[PDB]
């Protein structure tokens, strides 16, 4: 269960990605509709009004429709949902990239596993009561496991760099999406002026067309812009939390003040970053883990077991 | 999972109303995407951009092609159909999504979700503990049941030290309830004020004379009365979703939910040392009482130091038997 | 609805009065569609238009009534309690 | 007779659980009242449904004579619609 | 496993060859001279493949 390492920003971005995927699917389903553009020629040949006889068949009208759809309608208004689909697929793929790496997942599972072993161990509350038979043996075994974890994960820094990389990729993708979508959202217009040269096939050269779902695609584009804006603000806060304080080091000095143990050291690198992650999840876990990190506390446990 | 005990009757009712409103949104959206149109006929005789409305009967000849009719329909659907009659299902879908997010925000927000999961897990394991039956019955004890009861007692102490200092769950539930009534008021106002604009007869004046030959057209919006029905039904459901939510606000403000007293339990049961709890512990026990008060009773024995002493004494009788 | 106009009328009522030839109404397809829409909205009975929706509403209320005590927490907790103890 | 110890304590604990469940439930009759109300609602709803549905079933006719006064738009006043 | 990989790469090569060669034949404007003059009155037509 990796949910303990998913902060509020990650969950929020995942739900925004789901919403954007829904928007893209709905837009594609709207694009499925056959009747897309409706074109009438220009300068066609109490008051009683009479209709203008354009003198065109239904097939001529359909030919004009497809010609003006291909050669007069902007490509954004025709391929916006597919771009949304591609962008949301990229967002979903690059939002789990820290989680689904081979070497990173094992470290994550090891950290959360021994941290849960802490959060369920009697020796943690026993150690707080010490500060303030079988369980002792399990305590000693878990303490050897904690030392094994220290020698096993603390060396590397793949997790922090990988998370920074995926956050930066999210930020730059958000910037590109916002820029180009805000630039091209003005091209989703209802009334279009089509000037294809099919005078030899139909008889007319200038047509006025209406894109029937241009209003719907404009609303979808604005909603997608709002969703991407929220996603990018969330990713910018993620970057700010990543770089406003050094996440490559974690100080246990708060536990040093709270817990009477001062042998508790300040771990670094991936240990530090995952401690910050679980602090975003639940700050009690790190405080309870600290009493297992220190080795003078291990000597005290050894003495207690020796006397017992 | 087992979060059904954390959802009182009002939350279940609001969830089901949200499901029905989502059904309304999907149905209306499918209809608006597939069959929503206007059937516009030009007004032959016009009187200052208004229809004049004037041997056997013979049909009026408008001389329009089918595509001119389609163009007129599209233009008078975009420019003269009211925005409510066009974007009602999407507004309903947005409102339902916000309502569902507000109702299920604290189940996804990590700080509150961790506390809720901890509470539900310890309460389920406490309610299913045989030590609860033994203590409320007031030496035979299974060994594994012995250290199970001891470890669960220690876990209850752990949880009380871990949750009782904070009130994030209560504040989040308050804010969710406040948003779910503010949005209900706004929805009811803007939906009742604009439902009358969903009409079947729409008179459009769009100035496409250079392409069609007529200025003013009379249009029929076929899926309007149905949209007048669904909206009305929606205005019904939201009203219910309001009233229920308002009751929740009353339930959260008639008394202080950040203080829970076990006075009845220590009145009935023998263990009178059971203390009073505060903050998120109190609010979550109130939520549990909204489902089944007995779940509180079997929890209370795990909050008492007299029960701890009795459990310690009986366990000490058990493992240190007379033969060894 | 598929509405054809009555050529012969008598006070807003259809009068109903060598080779046969078709009756020419001089109506466009869109005039026919407008006539269908207006007579469907105004002259088709509301039951013939909203029978399935009323049936759906009635079934939803029937199923809510049948499964209310399984969902209402006060009764659902007691029912789960009784089912558990009786099955054990 | 013979009695596995787990079976014996489970039997005694389930006896005490029967007593506790009894004193928990026997005081109230909420389930019976709710079932009563559900059956009453389901029978009065059946009465209303059969009434208004038998009364209005004759209105589902294939041929409907419509008179809508759109003569200024169509040229005809009365039409004979077919409802497939 | 070796045979599966070899088939998956040789079919990849054939797919790329025939798909890249014929991808330019998906055109919007297509002239058709189908000789149905006895049924339509015209021999040549200018279709648009949407
Ligand atoms: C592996 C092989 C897969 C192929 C299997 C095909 C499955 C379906 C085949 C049967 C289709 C039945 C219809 C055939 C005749 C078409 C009839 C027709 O022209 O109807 C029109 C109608 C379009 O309406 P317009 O007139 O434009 O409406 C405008 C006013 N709103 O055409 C249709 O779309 C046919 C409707 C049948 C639905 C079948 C599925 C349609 C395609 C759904 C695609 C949705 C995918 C969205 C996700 C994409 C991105 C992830
Ligand atoms: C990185 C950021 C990318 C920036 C923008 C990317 C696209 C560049 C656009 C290039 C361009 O303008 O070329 C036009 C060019 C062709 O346009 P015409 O219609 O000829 O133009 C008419 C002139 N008005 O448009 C495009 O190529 C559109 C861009 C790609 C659109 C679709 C991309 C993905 C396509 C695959 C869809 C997958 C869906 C699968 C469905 C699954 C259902 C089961
Ligand atoms: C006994 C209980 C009675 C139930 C309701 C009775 C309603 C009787 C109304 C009588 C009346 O005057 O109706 C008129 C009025 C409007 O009539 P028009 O068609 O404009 O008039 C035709 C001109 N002759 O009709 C109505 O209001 C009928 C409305 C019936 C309710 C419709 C159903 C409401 C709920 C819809 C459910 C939608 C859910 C969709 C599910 C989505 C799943 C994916
Ligand atoms: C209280 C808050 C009210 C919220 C609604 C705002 C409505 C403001 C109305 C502004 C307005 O009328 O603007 C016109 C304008 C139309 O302009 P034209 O047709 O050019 O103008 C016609 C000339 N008379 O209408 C609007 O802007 C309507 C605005 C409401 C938009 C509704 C929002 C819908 C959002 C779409 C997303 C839906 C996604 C669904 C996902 C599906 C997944 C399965």
């Amino acid at each position: 269960a990796f949910r303990v390492l998913k902060p509020w920003w990650d969950v929020f971005t995942d739900y925004l990605s789901v919403a954007m995927l829904m928007i893209g699917v709905f837009g594609c389903t709207l694009q499925v509709m056959q009747d897309k553009i409706i074109c009438l020629p220009k300068r066609v040949q109490t008051v009683e009004m009479k209709g203008l006889k354009t003198d065109l068949d239904l097939q001529q009208y359909s030919f004009i429709n497809q010609m003006c759809y291909e050669r007069a309608l902007h490509w954004y208004a025709k391929y916006f949902p597919y771009l949304v689909l591609i962008h949301t697929l990229v967002f979903m793929l690059c939002s789990n990239f820290w989680f689904k790496f081979p070497g990173s997942s094992s470290k994550i599972e090891h950290f959360i596993s021994i941290l849960g072993k802490c959060f369920d161990s009697p020796w943690t509350t026993r150690a707080l009561s010490e500060v303030s038979k079988k369980e002792g043996e399990q305590a000693k075994a878990l303490f050897e496991k904690v030392k094994k974890f220290r020698l096993h994960v603390e060396e590397g820094d793949i997790l922090y760099a990988m998370y920074v990389r995926q956050t930066v990729l999210k930020v730059i993708k958000f910037l590109i999406i916002i820029a180009y979508n805000s630039a091209l959202v003005s091209k989703v217009q209802f009334t279009v002026d089509c000037n294809v040269d099919i005078q030899d096939m139909t008889g007319y050269k200038n047509f006025s067309c209406n894109h029937t779902m241009a209003h719907l695609f404009s609303k979808l584009s604005f909603c997608y812009l709002c969703f991407v804006s929220i996603y990018g603000l969330t990713c910018l806060y993620t970057l700010y939390w990543l770089f406003y304080r050094s996440l490559r080091e974690y100080s246990f000095e708060y536990v040093r003040q709270e817990t009477g143990i001062d042998d508790i050291p300040d771990v670094k690198n991936d240990f530090a970053f995952m401690l910050h992650m679980i602090d975003q999840y639940d700050p009690l876990y790190s405080k309870r883990f600290a009493v297992f990190l220190s080795e003078v506390s291990e000597n005290k446990l050894k003495q207690l077991n020796l006397n017992n | 999972p087992a979060y059904r005990i954390l959802k009182p009757w009002w939350d279940v009712f609001t969830d089901y109303i949200s499901i029905v409103m989502l059904m309304i949104a999907v149905f209306g959206g499918t209809l608006q995407v597939t069959q929503d149109k206007m059937i516009c006929l030009p007004c032959k005789w016009v009187t200052k951009d208004s229809c004049n409305d004037s041997t056997g009967p013979t049909g009026i000849k408008y001389d329009l092609d089918r595509h001119q009719y389609n163009y007129v329909d599209a233009v008078c659907y975009e420019n003269r159909l009211h925005w409510f009659a066009k974007y009602f299902p999407y507004l309903v879908l947005l409102h339902t999504l916000i309502f569902l997010a507000c109702s299920n925000f604290w189940f996804k927000f990590p700080r509150t979700s961790s506390k809720l999961e901890h509470f539900v897990s310890i309460l389920l394991k406490c309610f299913d503990s045989p030590w609860t039956t033994r203590a409320l019955s007031e030496g035979v004890l299974d060994k594994k049941e012995g250290e199970q009861a001891k470890a669960l007692f220690e876990k209850v102490k752990k949880f009380r030290t871990h949750v009782e200092e904070g009130d994030i769950v209560y504040r989040l539930y308050m804010r969710q309830t406040i948003i779910k009534v503010i949005k209900f008021a706004l929805i009811i106002c803007y939906t009742v004020y604009y439902v009358h604009n969903i009409k079947f007869d729409v008179d459009c004046t769009v100035d496409i004379e250079s392409l069609t030959g007529y200025r003013t057209y009379r249009c029929a919006h076929p899926l309007a009365t149905l949209f007048k029905i669904l909206a009305s039904f929606y205005i019904s459901l939201v009203i219910f979703y309001g009233l229920i939510c308002m009751y929740t606000l009353w339930w959260m403000l008639r008394r202080s939910l950040k203080k829970y007293s076990f006075e009845s339990i220590r009145e009935e049961s023998s263990y009178s040392d059971i203390p009073d709890v505060k903050n998120d512990f109190a609010f979550m026990l109130h939520l549990i009482d909204q489902y089944d008060p007995l779940y509180s009773k079997r929890f209370a024995v795990f909050l008492s130091e007299v029960s701890e002493n009795k459990l310690r004494q009986l366990n000490l009788n058990n493992e240190w038997t007379l033969d060894k």
